[PDB]
């Protein structure tokens, strides 16, 4: 809180955080994405479809 | 300058044309048929092709092995080939044996047997035919290509023909066929090498005078195809080279824009990595893909029909990572015809192309073979001096008015076979003909 409620130190640092931690989020974003990559996307049938690719 | 050609008819309407070279001893003569694979219907499919085997099974006169040896005995060889539109019997021999070889083809065209014992004989062999093609990978290729391209019309059907009709073609239906589509106003008899035009105008009064007319008989080289644009993916992990053909709709013998495609097909023009001077070709996509190692070799196409053909290249690759690099430049490079071709190009094309359609004859068979294209596609031979001043009208803007009708943003006929996985699907392949910089 930076203090003993929810006041004005805390309004300001939830602001600051607000502002940051959609970056992060992108951030992590991307990197669930590059994980995905090597096996690709999953499919509906659930088999492998490395005999079957569409650009 | 060649010797003219000269050109007689029969009653009949029989066509006979000749070009004598006094230079060798050798003579081709033969007969051009203005009749092939197209002139059956889906049921008789495969007949053109089984007579052509029955041709050399013995007439009313020679049996079999009577007609080996008469052959064996003139010294030369016979030889004959059926097309989609063309059917052509020729004998090569000594100059002093062509009225034998006239004689034996009259034979064999007018009064062969048809014996039901030589249709069943043949009709295995035939049928081991059907799975030996498949060795012959740019047979291959271009089959599917003319299969796809025409779907469904009497173009795009094989010559061979399905398995069924193989084994239920009957000698009726074999006579119908040769007595429907090999008429005199259909035939010439050509003679190149050591002929005399004379003497063979009195050989053709002595054997092909009693042929039947046609009831309507149209000029030769007389036809609606509606090209569809499609692809056959034949995959084949197991071969190590990919075959690859692409095409578009192309021109007709008799097209106004029949130079046009030809200058156009030169500009792309051939590579082969086997041949020494290939790297030093002046044709772009030549350099980009010796450079890269794209392909083993490519063939630039333009097929040309009575009333369509077939424009493209054919491509052969080791390269399976990089397939989607050869696809592309190649279709960028037809895109320059439409956008970027210049004077530069088109004289090169035009000064290869002035000498390429006359080093083209360099043999008898070949001048007969030109003779009788000729002669059964336009109705008469043209003289270079005629095909130099056709080659010589075709300008840049001629040149990048046909791309921007024939190739930008068009459909292609598209077959691939072997390992192929690299080959993108129809629509990245079609989204490369046109350029959206221009
Ligand atoms: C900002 C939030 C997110 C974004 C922009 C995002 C984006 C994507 C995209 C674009 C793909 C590939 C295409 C697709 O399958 O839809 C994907 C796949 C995947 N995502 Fe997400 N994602 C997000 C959040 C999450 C969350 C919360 C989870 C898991 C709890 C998740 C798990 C996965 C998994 C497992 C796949 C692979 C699914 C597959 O193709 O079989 N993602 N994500």
């Amino acid at each position: 809180w930076g203090g003993f409620s929810v006041g004005n130190p805390t309004l300001q640092r939830f602001f600051a955080l607000h502002y940051l931690m959609p970056f992060v989020l992108a951030v992590f974003a991307l990197l669930h994405l590059i994980a995905l990559h090597t096996a690709g996307s999953s499919n509906p049938l659930g088999i492998t479809s490395n005999v079957d690719k569409l650009s | 300058v060649s010797p003219k050609t000269r050109t007689s008819n029969l009653k009949n309407g029989l066509t006979i044309a000749s070009e004598s070279n006094p230079l060798v001893q050798t003579a081709t003569v033969g007969v051009w048929i203005d009749a092939g694979s197209r002139n059956e219907n889906a049921y008789n499919n495969g007949t053109a092709h089984f007579f052509e085997h029955l041709a050399f099974k013995g007439t009313d006169k020679r049996s079999q092995h009577q007609l080996e040896l008469d052959i064996e005995n003139m010294g030369g060889h016979l030889n004959a080939y059926t097309s989609r539109e063309s059917t052509v019997y020729y004998a090569k021999s000594f100059k002093d044996d062509v009225p034998k070889s006239v004689e034996i083809l009259a034979d064999i065209l007018q009064h062969s047997k048809l014996a039901e014992s030589a249709i069943d004989r043949e009709r295995e062999v035939i049928t081991r035919e059907l799975e030996e093609v498949n060795k012959q990978y740019e047979e291959v290729v271009f089959d599917h290509l003319h299969a796809t391209a025409f779907m469904n019309q009497p173009l795009g059907r094989t010559i061979l023909g399905p398995r069924e009709n193989i084994q239920t073609i009957t000698n009726t239906e074999l006579r119908k066929f040769i007595t429907e589509n090999y008429t005199a106003d259909r035939m010439v008899l050509v003679g190149a090498g050591a002929v005399d035009h004379d003497a063979l105008v009195e050989l053709a009064e002595k054997y092909f005078s009693h042929l039947p007319s046609s009831q309507s008989p149209v000029p030769l080289g007389t036809p609606i195809p509606n090209f569809v644009g499609s692809e056959v993916r034949l995959r084949d992990d197991t071969m190590p080279v990919a075959h690859i053909a692409i095409a578009v709709e192309g021109v007709s013998w008799t097209s106004e824009d029949y130079y046009t495609a030809l200058v156009a097909q030169a500009i792309i023009g051939n590579y082969d990595r086997a041949v020494g001077t290939s790297r030093h070709q002046g044709s772009r996509l030549s350099n980009i893909v010796s450079e890269n190692n794209l392909a083993n070799s490519f063939q630039s196409f333009s097929t040309s029909y009575s009333d369509t053909g077939l424009w493209g290249i054919y491509l052969t690759s080791e390269n399976t990572t990089q397939i989607d690099d050869l696809v592309h430049f190649t279709l960028k490079e037809w895109n320059r015809l439409s956008t970027s071709v210049s004077n530069l190009q088109v004289e090169r094309a035009k000064s290869q192309l002035k000498a390429g359609l006359l080093l083209s004859l360099d043999g008898t068979t070949y001048v007969a073979e030109d003779i009788g294209r000729q002669l059964t596609t336009l109705g008469r031979r043209v003289t270079p001096a005629e095909v130099e001043a056709k080659l010589e009208a075709v300008t840049e803007h001629d040149v990048r008015a046909w791309a921007q009708k024939t190739l930008y943003d068009k459909d292609i006929a598209l077959v691939g076979l072997g390992p192929i996985e690299g080959l993108y699907d129809y629509n990245r392949i079609r989204n490369d003909m046109s350029m959206m910089r221009w």
